[PDB]
RNA sequence: CCUCCUAAAGAGUAACGGAGGAGCACGAAGGUUGGCUAAUCCUGGUCGGACAUCAGGAGGUUAGUGCAAUGGCAUAAGCCA
RNA sequence: AGGGCUACACACGUGCUACAAUGGCGCAUACAAAGAGAAGCGACCUCGCGAGAGCAAGCGGACCUCAUAAAGUGCGUCGUAGUCCGGAUUGGAGUCUGCAACUCGACUCCAUGAAGUCGGAAUCGCUAGUAAUCGUGGAUCAGAAUGCCACGGUGAAUACGU
């Protein structure tokens, strides 16, 4: 996951995961910018992260910060 | 003695002013030590466990009494006799002297220690917790010595209750953890 | 000597034989040397007390042995209680630096289950 | 041939009635002296887990008795030297 | 827009790298060919363990750059051990490319160091600068080569016979 300096994320989620922090957890946040990482102002937030077919919820935590959003999120499917 | 004086004197006195015991026939004493490292297979190796005998009249200067099947029946073979593993308590002297060279010794020649449990008692004062594997203490040849070894030893105090039981033990250098 | 994994690394070089130590590899080993003030065609066996004395004590820095093979778990174990792709990997006994499942490995995931 | 019921609380008593065993085993599994006491459960303990050994408690012949059944057994016949 | 064509319990083809001492490792160090390049090659020196970054020369090329070839030779070390062999795997952290490195990039650092001790039946190429082996360049292309095409170093064995 490697990006030398300069963790980046799409607007998206940005404006949206930061509006979430005032407005309150609440409803997940629908998105595609699953390559983005995940920040720690998600923690205990919910984003619903699209895979393939259609999106998945996620529960931000500690730990669960400077890796990407993605990478919560499996695509294929095995037996 | 070491401990043991150490109780008459610094100990008991600490309860008497905690408990408040009326009487000094009264405050928890030490009810020596168990010891036991059940090596069990023995059907497979029989070595193994003199190993765990000779491991054990190692920490303990006396004689290991390798003890025997009792119901026989299990999960798995073993019989009427069939031998399991080797108690060997202790008593006062001896005993004391040991609970020197532990917590002193012993439990400081840790593994990766921080922190002993605090409810390993029973529930009627005495406590019991396997140190999980011989920590290599004082043995022939720490290095020279027979594959790992671990063992089971119980406090066994005349602890009217577990909670008493607390404040004995701790009373003494016993690391603990909170 | 135990050293620090109670190894006895000794017979051989300095270097070579010091890297048993479950911690340390040909860098580790042939850099202790230098705040240790060690050789490297020096017989860990033949050396003096002092010589293998500085080596523990250098050595006791870096994490090594126990600790290593130990925490090594806490990093990978982290990702499988964690849920994401990497210890996902683990307990698929699968490939986690991105390989090819689809043939060749053997090494990642057990050899042959016919 | 041995045990229990049938067998009407002494003995005994039948059926092609209902049930189950013997045709041995031990120089110790005999003798004696000395000593010991189960089963099962709960609680706590390296690996010991349903159940291996250890510590505590409840418990009390529910254990064991060389092999059927009945009767007997702690002063133990039960167990160890 | 996100994902899949990189999925896996498997089997077959083509390859790469080892199983070591005709070797590994250290240090020193001699020789080549063919090529490539303005949205490119990029020196020099500053730093970084290194990938690489900063400044910025030179070249649109028998001037410059890519770019101190490898095997090898001298010495030293190892002593035949799953071993100073071999490197898969994985963990921690980084460099650069590109909106964009989870899925799914290449590479660097430290640590970890498996299988593997020359491979059944069967099977493949090669008759001389060939085989074998050792390095080097390029197209594609932002960035993902053990592949494909090309270059030179060293340098055999054997062929009665059908
Ligand atoms: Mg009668
Ligand atoms: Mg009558
Ligand atoms: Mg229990
Ligand atoms: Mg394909
Ligand atoms: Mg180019
Ligand atoms: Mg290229």
């Amino acid at each position: 996951r490697s990006l030398k300096k300069g963790p980046f994320i799409d607007l998206h989620l940005l404006k949206k995961v930061e509006k979430a922090v005032e407005s309150g957890d609440k409803k997940p946040l629908r998105t595609w910018s699953r390559r983005s990482t995940i920040f720690p102002n998600m923690i205990g937030l919910t984003i619903a992260v699209h895979n393939g077919r259609q999106h998945v919820p996620v529960f931000v935590t500690d730990e669960m910060v400077g890796h990407k959003l993605g990478e919560f999120a499996p695509t294929r499917t095995y037996r | 003695a070491k401990l043991h004086d150490y109780y008459k004197d610094e100990v008991v006195k600490k309860l008497m002013t905690e408990f408040n015991y009326n009487s000094v026939m009264q405050v928890p004493r030490v009810e020596k030590i168990t010891l036991n490292m059940g090596v069990g297979e023995a059907i497979a190796d029989k070595k193994l466990l003199d190993n765990a005998a000779a491991d054990l009249a190692a920490i303990s200067g006396q004689k290991p009494l390798i003890t025997k099947a009792r119901k026989s029946v299990a999960g798995f073979k073993i019989r009427q006799g069939y031998p399991i593993g080797c108690k060997v308590t202790l008593r006062g002297e001896r005993m004391w002297e040991f609970f020197e060279r532990l917590i002193t010794i012993a439990v400081p020649r840790i593994r990766d220690f921080r922190g002993l449990s605090a409810k390993s008692f029973d529930g009627r004062g005495n406590y019991s917790m396997g140190v999980r594997e011989q920590i290599i203490f004082p043995e022939i040849d720490y290095d020279k010595v027979d594959r790992v070894r671990g063992l089971d030893i119980t406090i066994t105090t005349t602890a009217k209750s577990d909670e008493e039981g607390r404040a004995l033990l701790a009373a003494f250098d016993f690391p603990f953890r909170k | 000597a135990r050293i620090a994994g109670i190894n006895i690394p000794d017979h051989k070089h300095a270097v070579i034989a010091l890297t048993s130590i479950y911690g340390v590899g040909k860098t580790r080993s042939k850099a202790i040397l230098a705040a240790a003030g060690i050789a490297e065609d020096v017989k860990i066996s033949e050396l003096s007390e002092g010589q293998i004395d500085t080596l523990r004590d250098e050595v006791a820095k870096f994490v090594v042995e126990g600790d290593l093979r130990r925490e090594i778990s806490m990093s990978i174990k982290r990702l499988m209680d964690l849920g994401c792709y990497r210890g996902l990997r683990h307990r698929r006994g699968l490939p986690v630096r991105g390989q090819r499942t689809k043939t060749n490995a053997r090494t990642r995931k057990g050899p042959r289950k016919p």
